[PDB]
């Protein structure tokens, strides 16, 4: 948390600072879209 | 290839038969079943 | 002196309510705007 770190979540890749959601996310859904095909927010796959 | 079921509980008031209410209302999908199977009928069940 | 005093006045202050209303006044300012904007967001929406 809260540092700039290679992550892989499910097949995916990506770099970026992995720090908490303070979201809404209804229990359905696993990706956090904004406006293009950027990754926002990602659940996980173990604390989910 | 898979299943999918969308689906939203809500408690309305209308005439009983008639006149499916207005407004708007998201449907949640609840369980995906991976199967192959070819559907081209369906039967409900009372 | 007065009359063209008073003329001035009562055609300044209704520059201020012809500004205020008719909500479209300043469309050559929004304009480049819209455009500069529009042109940002086709531009992202290319990357999908
Ligand atoms: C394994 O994954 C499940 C996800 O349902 C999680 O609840 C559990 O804590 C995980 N166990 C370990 C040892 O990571």
């Amino acid at each position: 948390k809260n540092k700039c770190v290679n992550f892989n979540f499910n097949g995916l890749k990506g770099t970026g600072v992995l720090t908490e959601s303070n979201k809404k996310f209804l229990p359905f859904q696993q990706f956090g879209r904004d406006i293009a095909d950027t990754t926002d927010a990602v659940r996980d796959p173990q604390t989910l | 290839g898979y299943f999918k079921i969308y689906s939203k509980h809500t408690p309305i008031i209308v005439r009983e038969p008639e006149d499916l209410p207005q407004g708007f209302s998201a449907l949640e999908p609840l369980v995906d079943l991976p199967i192959g199977i070819n559907i081209t009928r369906f039967q409900t069940l009372l | 002196q007065k009359l063209i005093a008073n003329q001035f006045n009562s055609a300044i202050g209704k520059i201020q309510d012809s500004l205020s209303s008719t909500a479209s006044a300043l469309g050559k300012l929004q304009d480049v705007v819209n455009h500069n904007a529009q042109a940002l967001n086709t531009l992202v929406k290319q990357l999908s």
